[PDB]
């Protein structure tokens, strides 16, 4: 049932890097758009993590907006 | 029975004023606890997911190996990842290739953060504190 | 051409007199000087034919300086409508000195004001005319994401939903739009074209579609018998940065409401209308935009057409079904009246691609025309047509605020005036009967062996080209063969039909195909035949009306059709909500009894995992309730006193909200 | 309004009204806290009072809840709950409130007026929460005091400057400085608006006033200024971070071979970058400062904020970081108010540069990187909490002395603090010893660091400098005057003034006395630059002009004398009062 | 008992009214700011009327009566020209200077979409991707 986990957690990351103020960066966001569209509207499993794989990357490139070294310490 | 109606209609007054009450209080505690909530949502979620490129980024963006750029998926297509340690070059520079996002990708440029370019001979453990060491490597996707 | 040429009235008869010289009837340019409303279509379309040969920088409101107390304002005074002509207005108050409200309400909602303080736009991106720019950068829009309903999520995976290869999945989700999706999407209007439809086949499409009209009743009504559904509504573009609708629905008294409806009878207002994007689950990533206008056309449309809007939505068994619920046994009723004893049914389904963008402009006076018939006594001849003016002015040619940006919208009906989906229900049943007239116009003749129809047909073509006025008698026969042999229902464009199928075989009839090439000539569009379906039995209903399948259940004693919808979008609704405040859950129990009720149909469809949606709302609702009660007995000390949330998680309710009871 | 417990942080409604600071507490808590000391008003969301309106009982041991309102015994419905019952107080989240067995901390606390060093040793040995609660409400207690001071009438306008004022008896007139503000009032039976903010000096000569203020109104004889208090918000941070070890250098890259004068403390600054936060206590002028400034060059590529408690050592911080940091990356923000004289050579309020210095109540809300905090001995636990809530950052290094003299604490005045509980971070240093240490004085020739080893320093420093003969005693007594409670010693000014020209090389010397009157008097009769000891402590002066006026427990203790005399670079001649006191030292005779 | 009915029954109908002319004044007094707000937008956007050609254009037609498409195109001062990409800024507004509606424009001002000015040598072909799309071009008439 990993497919349409994809699907959820790639609403829940746009929602984080919307929340992020990245609607400023307008190339920015046409990409992180692009991504999540075509993440929801993929009827393949590997496309759709090749694409979570991007999306995810625009979270992690920003070095003072989150902090990841906490948000992973709870494993 | 008119002082039990009385009461009772005080009674329904007292549970109209205890449910707007509280879903004004958590409706409050939601919205502002929305900013934290999400990202501690995706990362419960991205554990979940269990994959191999989502824990190879992650566990690389722990030890300061972010990207600055998004990661590209066509063949031939540039990368640009900051790597700031040595004990976090030795995990993914193996010879020319640079293992990331489980794939593997082909070092171009490796420039420390005086911009000026070195090679990859000049990164040995002896040589290594000699840098400044901020490294921007620039990779193509093999 | 002069730039400021607008009066092209020589220019037209020149036209007219060079190539349709030997056409019998006359033919006055401006269309104010017409007879009633059937002149009004024939110069109307005219003119939509000899108006794609005039710059088209010179149509639109016409400006003129006016002094109000000694300052001096620039207010349209007219308009030169590409169909209608020109149009001056008959109140122009020169040298005024004191702006009550409603002059105030006028002169701010016009864009002669807006257009003539801005900066000139020249924008590449679309290819509809862009007449200003009124701030000094171009505002972008964007969609953020929904937000994710974990708990209900980690529900439904716990019940069995959700796996690889179910025939329950999600599909329906919250896309998100870039920067450029307001603007790529009014780009849509390059689909609408100056279209002359048929003259001499909408001269009668026109009398049956009214025979289909005349159950109903209308009239202008006052300002006080006015029912305004809700208030807290944004008005436009020039009002919404004050206040909601209901600002300008308190600020002014009933004397200066009637009087600005009464103003409009006699002038011409241009409207800017602005556009937004809406917010809501979809099935596919395209950006949906609504067209908000401004409070001064609504609150006149509303006057001039409500009593017509409340007679058709409380009117039970017609075509038009709009305001027939769906509910108590009412999708039962309705599909019990498509089958008016037609003689071997067969239901068809069509879908209009780019109904409310590419329709063409004759089409949208011939509905807004129609919807004017019901005036013959309440008001004058000049004012019905000041109305229709009205009408062309601020739905179908306005001026379009599209993210800080006044451009023209060359045609089409706006999704948000006050008569939208009954001016599509018109243009709908419009459509529909040009496919019967063509279909039974274009057969062979000689191979129409029932006697009765190929006379009906040798009279059908003689009442079409070779006679001028109406003829009532061959129009009523027509309207009872169309109901005896091509029964329909709409709600606005969606359409079941239940044609007889021999009929149909032998060409009597509109199928499938007379449709594609009705939309080919008239709606310059192709619906190609991968969207319309067509059902052969009776006993498993239409395939898909107003986005609800219908199933044939046993209930009680006897056998009823029952609506039920996409079991996916349930799920859809459940998981993703629009709003942050949503996710809570327990908050939100009076918003999964709505899901449920509109989606208990599912329980007694054959297949399981339609039917397990039914019973996950339910177990949802009571461990909602549950978690609710844990936590007002944790924070308060005592439970609620009369808890009444035990009939929520039970069938039986659902089961009586689909009962013909009540 | 709910909330967490200040005891055990559980869920709840309940705040002790009865405290200064109205702090929430879960019902165990509640119920422990009311039955012990005299805290009888309890307000849940709303006060719990007897509703009925002919009656004034708050005490909430006896009130009884009948419908929806509160009632005392006498007024009580047929129907009716006690509120303090069966070990509890009636409240939100009754069933959830995990009780708590520190309620005898938080009584003292809540209880006690901050007056002697119990309450102050009470205050830095118990919880995170009870530590923020007790700096909280000591601020709060501070506040309150300064408005019980009086209020000043004037007589009659002498100058456009120049006035004379009257205070009104029965209530201490408060001390005239530069941190004590005004506001007037002008009654003509009507129309009692705020005329302006008024700071007060004490005049040159005789009973006067010089005010400048805000406004440029005249004033007139019926305007009375009355003292302004600030209300004290609270804060949510704690004092200290939780240290965390790393096992590389993150969020820092270090450069190599920065200069050869830091050699020794590569180690060190390697370790602050180890660290989550780290302390550096050493002797005074043994390179504190100027290690945060080695640190701040070590690591280039680092956001740093700079910040102080005081104003002249954030000052001097500044000017430390213009001799050896580059400058067009320095900003030096001051206060909207600003109305002491700052350091104007940086790029004034400018929080987006790099190296940003402030003093800690002028701190923006900001990410950062390492940030520096500096004479932590100047400061309490209510400035830890701020500079740890306004600057979210990734390094902490906190660098300051014990033996320094601490925060004033104007409300103790029986018995004396010992160092290890000045704040936090002293306790830190005092327990488990400082992450990093240095002691040997960059400073002062040999004469003064020998006798300050000889003093409160049990004998370990190693200065490297030798005897420079520019250290000078005297004995005389001189002249009491006792202003404003801030003593001025004319006499002794007088033989300052005296000197002053046999040694010409002391004519830019600065002058040092702590009692901020007589150091405003220096400025008239000599006119040599002047500063307090308090707002000295991270400067430093060439040749310094030391005045003890009074034998008083003030200007005598061995903290102030020391930090006094150690800001000394190359001579200090300093007139004494106390026989100990200036035998206790070897300086020449005079 | 009659008379305290009949009292109850006052109160509640005065408190009614009381209440009715408390929205009356509400709505009367909201009524007059937005007639000020209304006014004082009509009087602004005429402030901003270029009068000089715009007067002259209309003293020069039929009867005064002009199309409002064109009071923009030989009046308007500013001229925001929107472009999509790098092919179309090629083709209509090349250089600095460009004709459009026959009058010659001069550039001012060049904005991308999230508003941070570029310079008119940054749009070059190689450069064309680095530059945040629609590039709002803001000239004056000459
Ligand atoms: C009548 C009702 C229960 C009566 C009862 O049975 N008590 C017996 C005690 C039960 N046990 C378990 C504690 C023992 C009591 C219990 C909790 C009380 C509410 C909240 O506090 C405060 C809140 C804000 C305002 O203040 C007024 C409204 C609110 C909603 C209150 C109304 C009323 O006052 C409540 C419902
Ligand atoms: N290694 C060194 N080389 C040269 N001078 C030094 C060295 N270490 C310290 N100093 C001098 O000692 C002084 C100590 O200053 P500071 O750190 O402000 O003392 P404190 O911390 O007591 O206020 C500095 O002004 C500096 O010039
Ligand atoms: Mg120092
Ligand atoms: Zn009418
Ligand atoms: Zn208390
Ligand atoms: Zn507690
Ligand atoms: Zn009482």
């Amino acid at each position: 049932s990993k497919m349409s986990d994809v699907k959820c957690t790639s609403v829940v990351l746009l929602s984080v890097l919307q929340q992020l103020r990245v609607e400023s960066s307008s190339k920015l966001w046409a990409q992180c758009v692009q991504l999540h569209n075509d993440i929801l509207l993929a009827k393949d499993t590997t496309e759709a993590f090749e694409k979570m794989v991007s999306l995810l990357s625009v979270l992690l490139s920003m070095q003072g907006a989150v902090d990841i070294n906490k948000l992973c310490e709870e494993m | 029975d008119r002082d039990a109606a009385m009461q009772r209609k005080l009674e329904k007054m007292a549970d109209q004023a205890m449910t707007q009450m509280y879903k004004q209080a958590r409706s409050e505690d939601k919205r502002a606890k929305v900013t934290s909530a999400m990202q501690t949502m995706l990362f419960t979620m991205l554990r979940k997911l269990d994959n191999d490129a989502l824990n190879n980024i992650i566990n690389n963006a722990r030890d300061g190996c972010v990207p600055l750029n998004i990661i590209p998926l066509t063949t031939a297509a540039k990368l640009m990842v900051v790597i700031p340690d040595y004990n976090t070059y030795k995990n993914t520079c193996d010879g020319t290739t640079f293992t990331y996002a489980s794939a593997l990708w082909e070092i171009q440029q490796v420039v420390d953060a005086d911009s000026k370019i070195v090679q990859l001979s000049e990164i040995s453990m002896d040589n290594s504190p000699n840098l400044a060491w901020p490294l921007i490597v620039t990779a193509l996707r093999a | 051409w002069d730039l400021l040429k607008y009066d092209f009235t020589e220019e037209r008869l020149k036209l007219f007199d060079r190539y349709f010289k030997y056409w019998d009837q006359t033919y006055h340019p401006n269309c104010v000087n017409c007879l009633d409303d059937r002149c009004i279509l024939h110069c109307a379309n005219f003119n939509v034919l000899f108006s794609t040969v005039f710059p088209p920088t010179s149509f639109g409101p016409l400006v003129r300086k006016i002094f109000v107390d000694g300052v001096p304002f620039v207010v349209s005074t007219g308009y030169h409508f590409r169909e209608l002509g020109v149009v001056h207005n008959q109140d122009v108050n020169l040298h005024s000195s004191r702006l009550s409200f409603k002059e105030l309400l006028v002169y701010a909602a016009d864009p002669a004001m807006h257009a003539a303080s801005g900066n000139l736009l020249l924008d590449k991106r679309t290819t509809c005319f862009s007449v200003a720019a009124l701030t000094n950068n171009v505002a972008f829009q964007t969609v953020k994401p929904g937000n994710f309903n974990k708990d209900f999520y980690d529900f439904a995976v716990s019940k069995g939903f959700f796996k690889e290869g179910s025939s329950v999945e999600l599909k329906h989700f919250f896309f998100a739009q870039d920067g450029n999706a307001a603007i790529s999407d009014y780009d849509y209007y390059r689909y609408n074209l100056p279209t002359m439809c048929d003259i001499r086949q909408l001269l009668f499409v026109v009398e049956v579609v009214d025979k289909y009209f005349d159950c109903y009743d209308g009239g202008c009504i006052n300002a006080n018998q006015v029912i305004v559904n809700n208030l807290d509504k944004s008005a436009g573009f020039p009002f919404n940065k004050w206040g909601k609708a209901r600002l300008y629905y308190d600020s002014m008294s009933y004397e200066d409401q009637d009087a600005l409806f009464a103003y409009t009878k006699r002038n011409v207002i241009p409207t800017i209308t602005q556009m937004n994007l809406k917010y809501a689950i979809s099935a596919k990533n395209r950006a949906r935009t609504v067209a908000g206008v401004s409070i001064c056309s609504t609150m006149t449309n509303r006057q001039f057409h409500q009593k017509l809007l409340k007679s058709i939505a409380a009117t039970r068994g017609a075509t038009v079904v709009i305001g027939t619920s769906k509910f108590y046994g009412g999708w039962h009723n309705m599909l019990k009246t498509v089958y008016s004893d037609v003689e071997n049914p067969h239901l068809m389904g069509w879908d209009y691609p780019k109904c409310d963008r590419a329709m063409p402009n004759m089409l949208r006076i011939m509905a807004s025309l129609v919807l004017a018939r019901k005036h013959t006594t309440c008001c004058s001849l000049s004012h019905r047509f000041y109305r229709l003016a009205n009408e062309c002015a601020q739905v179908l040619s306005e001026m379009v605020m599209c993210g800080g940006s006044l451009y023209v919208k060359p045609g089409g009906t706006s999704s948000g005036d006050a008569t939208t989906a009954y001016a599509n229900s018109v243009f709908n049943i419009c459509q529909a009967v040009t496919a019967n007239v063509n279909a039974l116009l274009s057969t062979d003749g000689n191979k129409i062996a029932d006697k009765y129809v190929r006379n009906l047909q040798h009279r059908l073509y003689e009442c079409l080209y070779r006679n001028r006025d109406v003829d009532t008698d061959f129009v009523n026969e027509f309207y009872a063969y169309l109901r005896k042999h091509f029964s329909m229902m709409i709600l606005s464009d969606d359409a079941v039909v239940c044609f007889n199928s021999t009929y149909a075989s032998q060409g009597l009839v509109a199928s499938i195909k007379n449709f594609k090439s009705v939309l080919y000539y008239q709606n310059n569009v192709f619906m190609s035949e991968a969207k319309c379906w067509t059902e052969t039995d009776l006993t498993k209903g239409p395939h898909e009306f107003c986005s609800q399948h219908t199933m044939l259940v046993k209930q009680g004693d006897d056998y009823v059709y029952l609506p039920y919808p996409d079991p996916s979008r349930i799920l859809g609704a459940g998981c993703f909500v629009d709003d942050i405040v949503k996710t809570d859950g327990t908050l939100m129990i009076e918003r999964f009894v709505s899901l449920a009720i509109d989606a208990y149909p599912l329980t007694k469809h054959p297949n399981q995992e339609y039917a397990d949606v039914f019973h996950l709302y339910l177990q949802y609702i009571r461990k909602l309730h549950d978690e609710l009660t844990g936590h007002m007995l944790d924070m308060y000390s005592v439970m609620l006193t009369n808890d009444n949330t035990s009939r929520y998680w039970e069938p039986e309710f659902y089961e009586a909200m689909y009962t013909p009871h009540t | 309004a709910v909330g967490a417990c200040v005891l055990c942080n559980s869920q709840t409604s309940l705040r002790c009204g009865a405290c200064i600071r109205r702090p929430f507490l879960c019902c165990k808590c509640c119920y422990d806290h009311v039955i012990s000391t005299s805290h009888k008003l309890v307000l849940s969301v709303n006060p719990y009072v007897c509703n009925a309106p002919g009656c004034d009982v708050t005490d909430v041991t006896q009130l009884y809840l009948g419908g929806m309102s509160y009632y005392c015994k006498s007024h009580k419905p047929p129907i009716s709950f006690p509120l303090c019952a069966n070990g509890q107080v009636f409240g939100l989240y009754k069933n959830t409130c995990v009780g708590s067995d520190n309620v005898t901390d938080f009584n003292a606390i809540a209880t006690c007026d901050w007056t002697n060093a119990g309450d102050y040793i009470l205050a830095n040995t118990c919880t995170e929460r009870l530590k923020l609660f007790a700096a909280e409400t000591l601020k709060a207690t501070e506040e309150t005091f300064k408005l019980s001071y009086g209020i000043a009438t004037v007589r009659e306008v002498l100058s456009d400057r120049e006035l004379h004022l009257s205070w009104e008896v029965g209530k201490p007139r408060p001390p005239l400085n530069r941190n004590y503000v005004f506001t007037g009032y002008r009654v003509t039976k009507n129309s009692k608006v705020q005329i302006g903010e008024y700071t007060f000096e004490k005049g040159d000569y005789g009973d006067a006033v010089v005010y400048r203020g805000t406004t440029t109104y005249k004033l007139n004889v019926g305007d009375y200024f009355v003292l302004t208090s600030h209300t004290v918000m609270p804060l949510s941070a704690p004092t200290l971070v939780p240290q965390e070890h790393y096992v590389r250098i993150t969020g820092l890259y270090p450069t190599l071979n920065i200069s050869d004068e830091f050699s020794s403390n590569v180690a060190n600054y390697q370790k602050v970058g180890m660290q989550k936060y780290s302390t550096l206590q050493g002797p005074p002028g043994t390179g504190k400062s100027h290690f945060a400034i080695g640190l701040a060059l070590y690591y280039p590529s680092a956001r740093i904020v700079y910040t102080a408690c005081s104003h002249a050592a954030v000052d001097a911080l500044c000017e430390k970081a213009l001799k050896y940091l580059p400058i067009d990356k320095c900003s030096r923000i001051i206060p909207a108010r600003a109305r002491v004289e700052c350091f104007d050579k940086f790029k004034v309020n400018s929080t987006l540069e790099q190296y940003v210095f402030c003093t800690v109540n002028a701190l923006p809300e900001t990410t950062a990187d390492i940030v520096v905090f500096d004479e932590i001995s100047m400061a309490t636990n209510y400035d830890l909490s701020v500079v740890n809530a306004r600057l979210r950052a990734k390094h902490y290094v906190y660098i300051g002395d014990p033996a320094q003299l601490p925060a004033p604490r104007t409300l103790l005045t029986k018995g004396t603090l010992e160092p290890e509980y000045f704040n936090s971070v002293c306790r830190l240093m005092k327990t488990i010893g400082p992450d990093m240490f240095l002691g040997t004085c960059r400073r002062c020739p040999a004469e003064i660091v020998d006798t300050v080893s000889a003093l409160v320093y049990d004998n370990k420093l190693k200065a490297h400098k030798d005897k420079s003969a520019q250290c000078f005693k005297m004995f005389y007594k001189g002249v009491i005057t006792h202003d404003v409670s801030s003593a001025i010693n004319r006499p002794q000014i007088g033989v300052v003034r005296e000197f002053l020209t046999r040694n010409p090389a002391w004519r830019k010397a600065v002058f040092i006395s702590p009692y901020n009157s007589q150091n405003a008097v220096a400025s008239k009769i000599l006119g040599l630059p002047t500063q307090t000891v308090d707002s000295s402590q991270g400067s430093e002066y060439d040749y310094v002009i030391f005045t003890q006026t009074t034998e008083t427990a003030h200007s005598c203790n061995v903290n102030r004398f020391n930090v006094a005399i150690t800001r000394a670079k190359v001579g200090i001649l300093c007139i004494m009062s106390d026989r100990d006191l200036y035998d206790k030292l070897q300086f020449t005779s005079l």
